[PDB]
């Protein structure tokens, strides 16, 4: 049992600072001075027992976002938004939209109930985490 | 006069939709006194749309993004909690009861 | 029913007045909503006994069920409001005279209506320039020079009438201005200085 | 979209302000219309006298 | 009066949405003085729009 | 369309740009994501 995580208490938790991801080093600065996250999609290629969901929560560490925008859920684990419809025409923002690529996030990818159950061979056979981050260079 | 009774029930439908989509039945926005017989009901729609805008702003403060999770139930396993599970449980039923 | 419905009158003071003001100034047929705003202040600062504070009137007017008691109490409050409206209209006092008197003018006996009538007489003598006089009186900057400029009298006359019932240099309240019109009338009808 | 949502209510408050100025102007005409008749009555008393 | 307080917070929501989608929190557009108690708040929505 | 052998789960770094200046502000330059019939956008709607 361990709160303030960056097997936590009964759940599994992931943490990254996106400054260490080198978004600024990806493309030259002469293109655009600011880069902002638009959409995050997650892909978790694990062996899933048929007709079983996957328990995963993905969350922003800091606080500069809208109210529900800072946290997203996950359903099954291959290129899945937390939504069910995916439309950029909605004036509701996407989750994790507007995030500057500098800092202020310990990249929370939570996994509730990582203990011995049907989720344990799922997260055991998860050989890698794969994310897809769409961002906007303006 | 008979159009006020039309639009007040629309305000009530809006309030019940607000009370259903956010579970807040204790609060109320479309309140009484919209009709006043001294004025012969003049300026009722102003007060009704005032209450509608109060409810719209209470929505936009309460409306935000939310977690969306699906869950798949294998019903053969929850019948297996009684151990009279489905593969025999539907199969042995043969009657006109 | 009209105050009970509508928006809840705000629990903060100086917002209670400005939310309760338009329905009260409609119900008394007053001129401006700010006049009805200051009327609640003038009945709240002073009033004959047993009559509700307007915060207590707001607390009473939003209840579960109004009893057989404490509903004629609210009716007596509105009767006192209408009596102060009648005080306002029987002297034809303006918005600025009202808001000068709204922050604690005693009314409720005859020797106080004498003072209110003398103050109204002085502000009518001020006339078009009475706005800056009552603005200076609401602040702490009313001097004998600006008030002599307004009345079109000499500065060496008003500072003499001030010496009678001596308050002489410190004109900060309206009650010291009610002293002036009898002295100025008596120094007019006898062609002498105060 | 939030800009359009704000523009709707500001146009509605323009409508409220125009309606309120009409009601103030019309009340303020009716009060003078009643003042003139009270004055005409108390002047008619003097003419009869 | 109680509708002005409704629409001014809508103008503020529009301004915060503008400040979030383009990162310009130093600038400001919905400024004060929209209500004026000499006018009893008449022509506030004109200034807000 | 850039038909190259890509290691799985890897993006492709490419920028495509107009040389002159007669276009709108951001219109003159586009990005690239993975390299098979890919717009710089993610949604492709001519109604915008």
């Amino acid at each position: 049992g361990s709160g303030n995580i960056p097997t936590a208490d009964n759940q599994l938790h992931a943490a990254f600072n996106l400054k260490a991801l080198n978004i600024k080093d990806d493309y030259p600065e002469a293109l655009g001075t600011t880069r902002r996250i638009k959409q995050i999609s997650v892909t978790l290629p694990a062996l899933v027992e048929p007709y079983q969901d996957m328990r995963a929560i993905f969350r922003y560490g800091g606080n500069s976002l809208p109210a529900g925008c800072k946290a997203i859920a996950l359903s099954h684990g291959i290129n899945d938004d937390g939504l069910f419809r995916l439309d950029f025409n909605d004036g509701r923002w996407l989750p994790f939209e507007g995030i500057p690529v500098d800092d202020d996030n310990s990249l929370t990818l939570s996994f509730p109930d990582a203990t011995g159950e049907k989720q344990k061979p799922l997260l055991l056979s998860l050989t890698d985490i794969i994310i897809h981050i769409r961002y906007t260079i303006c | 006069y008979r159009f006020y009774d039309l639009t007040a029930a629309r305000c009530m439908m809006a309030e019940k939709a607000y009370a259903w989509q956010t579970n807040d039945t204790a609060t109320r926005y479309i309140k009484s006194g919209a009709w006043q017989s001294n004025n012969a009901g003049l300026m009722a729609g102003e007060s009704l749309l005032l209450n509608l805008a109060e409810m719209e702003q209470a929505w936009l403060k309460r409306d935000s993004r939310s977690l969306e999770v699906t869950r798949t139930v294998s019903l053969a396993a929850v019948y297996r909690t009684d151990n009279v599970t489905l593969a025999e449980g539907i199969a042995d039923l043969l009657k006109g009861n | 029913d009209l105050l009970r419905n509508g928006g809840i009158d705000k629990t903060n003071t100086k917002t209670l007045y400005t939310t309760m003001a338009p329905v009260i100034t409609a119900a008394m047929q007053l001129d401006i909503t700010e006049s009805g705003e200051a009327l609640l202040r003038w009945l709240d600062n002073n009033h004959p006994a047993g009559i509700l504070t307007t915060s207590e009137a707001r607390k009473l007017i939003i209840k579960k069920g109004q009893t057989a008691g404490d509903k004629e109490k609210l009716a007596a409050w509105c009767q006192a409001l209408a009596q102060r409206v009648l005080v306002i209209r029987t002297f034809t006092l303006s918005n600025a005279e009202l808001q000068t008197l709204s922050q604690g003018a005693p009314a409720g006996t005859i020797t106080e209506l004498y003072n209110i009538s003398d103050f109204h007489n002085l502000i009518n003598r001020c006339g078009e320039q009475a706005g800056t006089v009552l603005d200076a009186l609401q602040s702490g900057t009313l001097t004998v020079k600006i008030l002599a400029q307004a009345l079109n009298l000499s500065e060496e006359v008003i500072t003499q009438a001030l010496t009678l019932a001596g308050q002489k240099p410190e004109l900060t309240t309206w009650a010291q201005l009610a002293v002036l019109p009898p002295r100025l009338d008596l120094a007019d009808t006898l062609h002498i200085t105060p | 979209q939030a800009l359009d949502s704000a523009r709707s209510l500001t146009g509605q408050l323009m409508q409220f302000g125009s309606t309120l100025l009409g009601l103030i102007e019309r009340r303020d005409a009716e009060a003078m219309s009643e003042l003139l008749q009270n004055q005409a009555g108390e002047l008619m008393l003097s003419s009869l006298r």
